[PDB]
């Protein structure tokens, strides 16, 4: 088969730079490469076909050229909406192959996280288990620390925590962390904290609340 | 306009089968070769299989060879991929998409259906709230949601007051528990004048088990 090599694997630039974007074949695929986006929950969207060409209604400020082995696509001016998966794809010959891919990522000033707490709910508590969620709240970079404390111990291994993708308007991310115990557990402790770290923060921000 | 729909994917059996379709409108079926890709949670494209427009012709990647079937009933505009002898490396969302016979490239795609492949039981959502208070209120802003817990399989949809209110909300990505079961949360921020006016109800659905809840959200 024909092997597509995509680089970079991330690409990180500011909102408004100019986004290169390279993909070599394994062997000459002529010009039968094509480029696709794909943005968080759903299908990829064909951008360019026959190496150059803009399929319709696709933006002016995307573009492709090359032939044989070397390809590129161009994204003239990054705009916030162009946080995807960018994905190339030939079919010079069976089996029809793709790249592994190109996250393109835009790099927003630092914002620090909002921080929230939320207490287990009466219903869940009556079926044995108590789970607290954190959340942190459109933020950048995607880099940050949460620690849960009950009564001052560190929780570890009994939390899972989720970030969304990057907001396709402001460039943020959002991230929420459940920390689950027993409701007998929940009711031997008092004091339930959520702790953040992040660069856009002086120090940590804790919220916390008592059960009692 | 063009539009491919799929529909068939659900949760399956290693060793059983299912087959998916695609329905396919605004264009004429016949007249072009079609193609199922594939796409496993967290990783990137995988062709599956190609088909010619009268289907007399097919093509397989070599990890479906003698698995799966490829086929089409132009009459019925519809596509399908009979799959059998599922693996757990089967799991994926499937896409249909439409082939340009000059230029080779798939020029247009359905959104896609789920298959899992699995031995682990459906299982519907509990759906607790996350209840706004002074310890989730940040200065005029505060903030709610819905966890909806320990479910199987994927997907859940959760909208807010119907589809009403969509600014500031954050569905998260469903994680997958060391119980072999999912759990996701979606969060909105909110006016904190508006804790005591508004309602903010929260629909989940869970297709798979049949499971809808719509929660509604009071301040703690």
């Amino acid at each position: 088969e024909i092997v597509l090599t995509q680089s970079p694997a991330t690409l990180s630039l500011s909102p408004g730079e100019r986004a290169t974007l390279s993909c070599r074949a394994s062997q000459s695929v002529s010009s039968y490469l094509a480029w696709y986006q794909q943005k968080p929950g759903q299908a990829p969207r064909l951008l360019i076909y026959d190496a150059s060409n803009r399929a319709t209604g696709i933006p002016a400020r995307f573009s492709g050229s090359g032939s044989g082995t070397d390809f590129t696509l161009t994204i003239s001016s990054l705009e916030p909406e162009d946080f995807a998966v960018y994905y190339c794809q030939q079919r010079s010959n069976w089996p029809l192959t793709f790249g592994q891919g190109t996250k393109v990522e835009i790099k927003r000033t630092v914002a620090a996280p909002s921080v929230f707490i939320f207490p287990p709910s009466d219903e869940q508590l009556k079926s044995g288990t108590a789970s607290v969620v954190c959340l942190l709240n459109n933020f950048y970079p995607r880099e940050a620390k949460v620690q849960w404390k009950v009564d001052n111990a560190l929780q570890s291994g009994n939390s899972q925590e989720s970030v969304t993708e990057q907001d396709s308007k402001d460039s943020t991310y959002s991230l929420s962390s459940t920390l689950t115990l027993s409701k007998a557990d929940y009711e031997k402790h008092k004091v339930y904290a959520c702790e953040v770290t992040h660069q856009g923060l002086s120090s940590p921000v804790t919220k916390s609340f008592n059960r009692g | 306009e063009v539009q491919l729909l799929e529909s068939g994917g659900g949760l399956v059996q290693p060793g059983g089968s299912l087959r998916l379709s695609c329905a396919a409108s605004g264009f004429t079926f016949s007249s072009y070769a079609m193609s199922w890709v594939r796409q496993a949670p967290g990783k990137g494209l995988e062709w599956v299989s190609a088909i010619s427009g009268s289907g007399g012709s097919t093509y397989y990647a070599d990890s479906v060879k003698g698995r799966f079937t490829i086929s089409r009933d132009n009459s019925k505009n519809t596509l399908y991929l009979q799959m059998n002898s599922l693996r757990a490396e089967d799991t994926a969302v499937y896409y249909c998409a439409k082939y340009d016979g000059i230029y080779g490239e798939l020029d247009f795609w359905g959104q896609g259906t789920l298959v899992t492949v699995s031995s682990a039981s459906t299982k519907g959502p509990s759906v607790f709230p996350l209840a706004p208070s002074s310890k989730s209120t940040s200065g005029g802003t505060a903030a709610l949601g819905c966890l909806v817990k320990d479910y199987f399989p994927e997907p859940v949809t959760v909208s807010w007051n119907s589809g009403a209110l969509t600014s500031g909300v954050h569905t998260f990505p469903a994680v997958l528990q060391s119980s072999g079961l999912y759990s996701l949360s979606s969060v909105v921020t909110v006016p904190s004048s508006s804790l005591g006016t508004q309602t903010y109800i929260c629909n989940v659905n869970h297709k798979p088990s049949n499971t809808k809840v719509d929660k509604k959200v009071e301040p703690k």
